[PDB]
């Protein structure tokens, strides 16, 4: 039974390559759509809600001041977040619909995700019961088996980064720092809190720094607060290279468990990184619960379902301030920008 | 048990 069941994984994960491979060797303007309200910020953009001016449809916009883009690295992982973003396909990523530039922004236009960021409703609810953070996690289990099979690497798991959908289902966003990685990358990137050792300490790493960060999450659903917590990067820094895990009381053994082989410093005892690869966490008895071909086809009923007023609400968004999009007579970045 | 409790930016290159 586990075993037809590994075959059948075999089976999809052969036929999503071929699919995916496809549309890696392989759309609007502006102007096509009223913006509505900033939706999120970071140090490069925003992302807008948007209302496309034909169809009427809502998306997520995420404009990007190509000046702003400046350092190398971020000009690459750029172009790696749209190619990679427009070739997956995945039931718990989202689905980007268009990519266009102007001569002062680059811009990605993705299917808009209402429920909001799992980030705002942990931190408003405090912690999630082991159930629910289960529920959720078993999602990005899925994710990064697809993601890894394809050799892509993620890079940036945090709740400010998965939104809920309108059934509560998980919605994976910002792909930035995704790469294809068949073996070792060297760029020290991601967000403090969740970089895996490796990362830190300069080494060479794989796609193990994924299954690190997934244990980072867990723990933050689970008990409100991450595991390696501090006020300034580098006091997270030190935290996360002693690898010294402590647990709130109410974390069952299995979780803990559990959370002990993903948060492993050692890369060749990481669950995720061994012999067994994803099935070592797969068939963890913390997931003994869990209905993986259920999460997959969306069987199972979410914890939370969000409140939706009507298309276009953001009632679950935060407010953020709004700053005119300007357009400039003068192309900038144009030949560092070609592929895009 | 003081931590960074708002919205976490990533870092690109340090
Ligand atoms: C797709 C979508 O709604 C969305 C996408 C991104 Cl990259 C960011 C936000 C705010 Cl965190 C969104 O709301």
């Amino acid at each position: 039974k586990k075993g037809s069941e590994q075959e059948s994984v075999k089976e999809f994960l052969a036929k999503a390559k071929e699919e995916f491979l496809k549309k890696w060797e392989s759309t609007a303007q502006l102007d096509h759509f009223d913006r509505i309200k900033t939706l999120g910020t970071g140090s490069f953009g925003r992302v807008m809600l948007v209302k496309h001016k034909e169809t009427g449809n809502h998306y997520a916009m995420k404009i990007l001041d190509k000046q702003k883009v400046v350092k190398l690295k971020q000009i690459e992982h750029t172009l790696n977040e749209k190619r990679i973003l427009q070739a997956v396909n995945f039931p718990f990523l989202v689905k980007l619909e268009f990519s266009f530039k102007d001569n002062s922004n680059l811009y990605m236009v993705m299917e808009y995700v209402p429920g909001g960021e799992m980030f705002s409703h942990l931190r408003r609810i405090g912690r999630f019961s082991e159930p629910h953070a289960r529920f959720y996690a078993a999602q990005i289990v899925l994710t990064f088996e697809y993601l890894h099979s394809l050799d892509l690497i993620y890079r940036d798991l945090k709740p400010e980064n998965l939104l809920i959908d309108q059934q509560g289902y998980i919605q994976v966003t910002d792909f930035g720092f995704a790469k294809r990685v068949k073996g070792r990358t060297w760029t020290l990137c991601g967000t403090p809190e969740y970089l895996a050792p490796e990362i830190i300490l300069s080494k060479g790493y794989n796609k193990a720094v994924d299954w690190w960060a997934l244990g980072v999450l867990i723990y933050e659903m689970a008990a409100g607060y991450p595991p390696f917590f501090a006020d300034q990067p580098i006091q997270i820094y030190e935290k996360i290279v002693s690898g010294k895990v402590r647990f709130p009381s109410h974390f069952s053994s299995d979780l803990k468990d559990l959370l002990r082989n993903l948060l492993q410093v050692d890369l060749t005892k990481r669950f995720g990184n061994l012999k067994n690869g994803v099935n070592d966490i797969k068939n963890h008895k913390w997931f003994a619960t869990t209905d993986w071909i259920a999460i997959y086809q969306r069987k199972v009923e979410a914890p939370f379902i969000p409140k939706f007023k009507g298309p276009g609400d953001t009632s679950n968004f935060d407010d953020y301030e709004e700053e005119e999009i300007r357009v400039s007579i003068n192309e900038k970045c144009g030949k560092e920008f070609t592929e895009f | 048990a003081a931590g960074r409790t708002g919205r976490r930016q990533a870092i690109h290159d340090i």
